[PDB]
């Protein structure tokens, strides 16, 4: 009992340390990526358009999309000398075994997607959960980038939900299209002249020109099949919010939502981004904005310039 | 599952069980796990030691 | 009750002592009235409760040495030990089985 | 119908009447409207409001609550002449927390959502266990008087008295807390009972109509000095001032000469009747400058509720005496109580404060119940207490649903 | 409240039970009673653990090597009237002993 | 906004200061009674007679 009771002692003492760590890494996420309800009242302080291309600042070209689970920056050493299966007292042999399932990952965490590392990602399932995330993602973008340093494009319909889009910046030019034919003979124009698309990484952002494009598919239009196939172009990333055939034949591109809200994908490593497994699992949990919302961020934005 | 039902067990696994529940009682009756001293075992034992002297007495009785 | 640290825990455990004592001193003066009996039990039930207001205050700001801290837990063991064989002689079993 | 005017609130308290639009919704408003208190607080020379790291500015109502962004202030129970308040409410976003060892995280919760015992709730108990204490001694002393009136009751009691007392005299003059303060109240409470039994118990002779003065006298006397000296607990002192004034003129009167008790009980009843509707004007005359009006207020208010209680005390023990179902016109009394029962019924809720229009409404309630008790009691058959069972249960659930349908 | 009630009246029917079924007598029957609880005040925090549903579990390992690296389990979501906007709480495992506690 | 100013049109243009937190305080230390209260207190009459 003096030998069981001195191992739990110690048992906890690591716990603490493991939680003051935790403590640390909330704090600096949430200080870079706020909730969106919270975007209109700083929009006049010095955190909006922070955001530098210029190689150190490892955050240009993330986005929030909600909450979830994530690895902390805990580094465990495996336990010397470990007894085999057999040998293995019971109290203690479970507690190290539970304490290792638990405190190796932190929960209701802020989830990212990178711009900079698919040439399009496939939302699937209702409007409603599809249009939410976007609406976030664009007022995100629009209060922690530039106008200088990213562009956006919207291929619609429904002109009736993207009329809020009329007061940000982002969307103007040195813009909002009925069907790929329109946006063939304007904006394809551009774009199509160069490149392919190439995975980069904050060391390599250095280098790419300075405004990057988010094109926004909501026609499905089988035109789209030329820059589709070829694999993009580079400075471009296209989110189809429609679920067409096209898009949706890649895993690694596709995000799946569930009734709940609750989205799924591919994991992905925190640092570097890539791929780590095949099959879909959970990834984060929705954040939303209304066209009122939106509207009423936008036009706080509206306001500044240069 | 994996520890339900009614299943063999062994001697560790019954004293293991018991020191579970010691550590566990106290933290209900003085919120702390630290256990620097055992008053749960000694106030029981009391009881025992009480138990055991009227026996003791009683079968002293019967043998007069 | 010093093994309990909620408030209302504890408290319930004092108290329960107390009314103990003061219940048996009320039985006690109304059968068998006396003089001497009310003058007796009129003393007990003010200066115990006086005794226990006046130990509260002084013991949380003194300091004890540990052979003395280490007495007043033994208090406890010893007046467990002598309730079961108590019981069983307020209950006759000892003449009740030496005479079968 | 088109617009509302009503009194926003801001920073550190300036009010301004502003004209609102009746029917755009509420979150259309509050950004405009925090550029308006803002221009006006640096033209006044104020310094404006302003955010704390991550948050948000609402529209809430007086009391804190936020109005639902969505809905249009038509929509929401808002009128011209009211008043709202423009507020930053900070983000609650932070991370979970996990502990999976049962016998840890047991510990770990159970102390931060509840309170341990701690030195200065030891020394409240230990005061309060001495008052319970004192009186039970009087007690046995007391009545030990009904068969002995000899002077051991009144010799062992004084000292008593003048023990408990001299220690509170010291604990008054050395208290420095609120905390400090409860403890010597206690102490203090406890003085008056033995020695109002400790006077009452010298005159000699079979107890009764002389030795009562006394104590009634003393026991109005000690409440009232203690409540000029101390002035706090007013209260519980002027409820005792009021028993014991009263009691003490119908036990001069008794002693000296009385026809009937039902004499003096009518007119004790008569005495509480003109001074429950006197109450008011009593509690009123005998209650940097703004403080002057804050003080006063809660002054009033807390002898008018200890004068309403102890008139009821005096009117539900006379009563209840009244109401005998053998003598005379037994219906008599009865309809006197109900008489009694309206008035206290129909006046009551006309106060405005809760515990004087609820302790009143009470008061009514109990003499009822009491005078149906009485009525089952005494004069008992198998009919009768069949019949109290049915008035009894009925009356009180009667009450009940006509304030609850 | 009703935890009082309990044991005040499973007591006493063992007590007039006893003197239904036999005559015996009162100061036997009040002398068990105080035995009865001397060793009740023992078991008290013991028999107030299983009331409240607390388990304990104890067995080799599942007969198996530890996984360290095992898939976490998934965190529920959760809403309020008022705050209809859900939001994730943590462990379904860790939820139940903030309650049972 | 656009509005139609009436002839008879006068505005107030007057402010007041007192302090919100006292404000907000009292209101909720002190006020009238409620029917939400009344039913607990008509339960526990009706029970006392039973």
């Amino acid at each position: 009992d003096a030998m069981r009771a001195q191992f739990m002692l110690m048992l906890d003492m690591l716990r603490e340390t493991a939680q003051e760590s935790a403590d640390s890494m909330d704090a600096n996420y949430r200080w870079f990526h706020p909730a969106p309800n919270t975007l209109a009242a700083a929009v006049g302080s010095p955190r909006m358009w922070e955001r530098k291309p210029d190689g150190k600042d490892l955050n240009f070209g993330v986005v929030r999309v909600g909450v979830g689970m994530t690895r902390p920056e805990v580094t465990w050493g495996e336990p010397q000398n470990m007894p085999t299966d057999i040998e293995l007292e019971p109290v203690t042999g479970k507690a190290l075994q539970e304490f290792g399932r638990y405190q190796s990952v932190v929960y209701n965490l802020p989830k990212m997607v990178s711009l900079l590392v698919e040439p399009w990602y496939a939302l699937v399932g209702e409007r409603e959960q599809v249009l939410g995330l976007m609406r976030a993602i664009i007022c995100q973008l629009a209060f922690s980038h530039g106008p200088d340093h990213v562009q956006m494009i919207v291929v619609s319909s429904d002109l009736d939900q993207w009329d809020w889009v009329k007061w940000l910046p982002h969307f103007g030019d040195s813009m909002v299209y009925t069907s790929v034919r329109e946006f063939a003979a304007e904006q394809a124009e551009l774009f199509a002249g160069r490149g392919s698309f190439t995975p980069r990484h904050a060391s390599s952002s250095a280098q790419t020109p300075t405004p990057h494009t988010v094109i926004i598919a909501d026609v499905d239009d089988p035109q789209w099949e030329y820059v589709i196939s070829a694999e993009g172009v580079d400075g471009v990333t296209f989110f189809d919010l429609t679920g067409s055939s096209m898009w949706t034949d890649i895993p690694e591109r596709k995000l799946q939502f569930d009734k709940t809200g609750v989205i799924e994908a591919l994991p992905r490593d925190r640092d570097t981004w890539m791929v780590i497994d095949d099959k879909a699992w959970f990834f984060a949990l929705t954040d939303q904005v209304s066209i009122a919302e939106a509207e009423e961020f936008a036009q706080k934005l509206a306001q500044w310039r240069l | 599952g994996s520890g339900y039902g009614l299943g063999l067990s062994t001697r560790t696994q019954v004293t293991g069980y018991q020191f579970l529940a010691r550590r566990t009682a106290m933290a209900l009756t003085r919120w702390r796990v630290r256990m620097e001293i055992e008053p749960g075992r000694r106030q029981t034992l009391a009881v025992v030691a009480s138990v055991s002297a009227a026996l003791v007495i009683c079968l002293g009785a019967l043998l007069w | 009750g010093r093994s309990y640290v909620d408030r209302w825990q504890s408290i319930t455990l004092a108290g329960t002592a107390v009314i103990i004592a003061a219940a048996v001193c009320v039985r006690y003066a109304l059968e068998l009235s006396s003089p001497l009996a009310v003058s007796i039990v009129a003393a007990i039930l003010v200066l115990l409760p006086a005794a226990g207001m006046a130990a509260a205050a002084h013991v949380p700001h003194t300091i004890y040495s540990p052979l003395f801290r280490k007495f007043v837990e033994w208090i406890e063991y010893l007046c467990l030990m002598p309730i079961f064989p108590l019981a069983l002689w307020l209950m006759n079993v000892y003449a009740a089985i030496r005479y079968r | 119908p088109q617009a509302v005017v009503v009194g926003v609130m801001a920073g550190e308290g300036v009010q301004i009447g502003v004209l609102l639009d009746a029917n755009a919704p509420v979150s259309v408003m509050t950004d405009p409207l925090l550029k308006v208190v803002n221009s006006r607080l640096r033209e006044l020379g104020e310094a404006p409001l302003e955010a704390t790291g991550r948050g948000r500015w609402a529209l809430c109502l007086v009391d804190g609550a936020p109005l639902r962004a969505t809905q249009s202030l038509t929509e929401q129970d808002v009128y011209d002449g009211d008043r709202l308040w423009i507020r930053f409410i900070a983000d609650t976003e932070r991370r979970s927390q996990v502990i999976e060892h049962i016998s840890t995280a047991v510990a770990s919760d159970l102390s931060k959502r509840f309170a341990r015992i701690d030195p200065i709730v030891a020394v409240q108990v230990g005061a309060s266990m001495v008052a319970t204490g004192v009186v039970l001694a009087t007690g046995v002393l007391g009545w030990w008087r009904w068969h002995h009136n000899t002077w051991l009751t009144t010799i062992y009691t004084a000292v008593i008295g003048v023990l408990v007392l001299a220690v509170a005299m010291l604990l008054l003059m050395r208290a420095k807390t609120d905390a400090d303060r409860r403890v010597a109240d206690i102490m203090l409470m406890s003085a008056i009972m033995p020695v109002t039994v400790a006077a009452a118990a010298a005159p000699p002779g079979p107890v009764g109509s002389p030795q009562a003065v006394l104590g009634f006298g003393v026991l109005t006397v000690a409440a009232a000095l203690a409540l000029r000296f101390t002035g706090r607990r007013l209260g519980i002192y002027t409820t005792i001032v009021i028993i014991g004034a009263l009691t003490m003129l119908a036990a001069l009167a008794r002693m000296v000469a009385a026809t009937s008790a039902v004499t003096l009980l009518s007119s004790l009843l008569l005495i509480c009747v003109v001074a429950y509707h006197a109450a008011p004007a009593l509690s009123r005359r005998l209650a940097s400058s703004v403080r002057d009006v804050l003080l006063q207020a809660e002054r009033a208010r807390s002898f008018l509720s200890g004068l309403l209680t102890g008139l009821g005390v005096m009117v539900v023990v006379c009563m209840t005496s009244l109401c005998d179902p053998h003598t005379g016109q037994r219906w008599l009394p009865l309809i006197l109580a109900g008489f009694t029962s309206g008035f206290l019924l129909l006046r009551g809720r006309s106060y405005v404060d809760r515990w004087q229009s609820i302790t009143l409404a009470g008061t009514a309630v109990i003499i009822a119940a009491a005078v149906c008790v009485r009525y089952a009691l005494e004069l008992s058959s198998p009919l009768a207490v069949s019949i109290v069972a049915a008035i009894l249960v009925l009356l009180p659930a009667a009450g009940m649903a006509a304030a609850a349908h | 409240i009703y935890t009082t009630i309990v044991i005040i009246g499973a007591l006493t029917m063992l007590a007039a039970l006893a003197r239904m079924v036999a005559a015996t007598s009162a100061v036997t029957l009040l002398s068990s009673l105080l035995l009865i609880c001397v060793v009740a005040y023992h078991a008290a925090p013991a028999l107030s653990r299983r009331l409240a549903g607390i388990r304990l579990p104890v067995f080799p390992s599942a007969t198996s090597r530890w996984v360290f690296e095992a898939r976490p389990d998934l965190p529920t979501t959760v809403v309020v009237s008022g705050g209809s906007a859900p939001v994730l709480e943590g462990p379904s495992s860790v939820r139940d002993v903030l309650l049972q506690a």
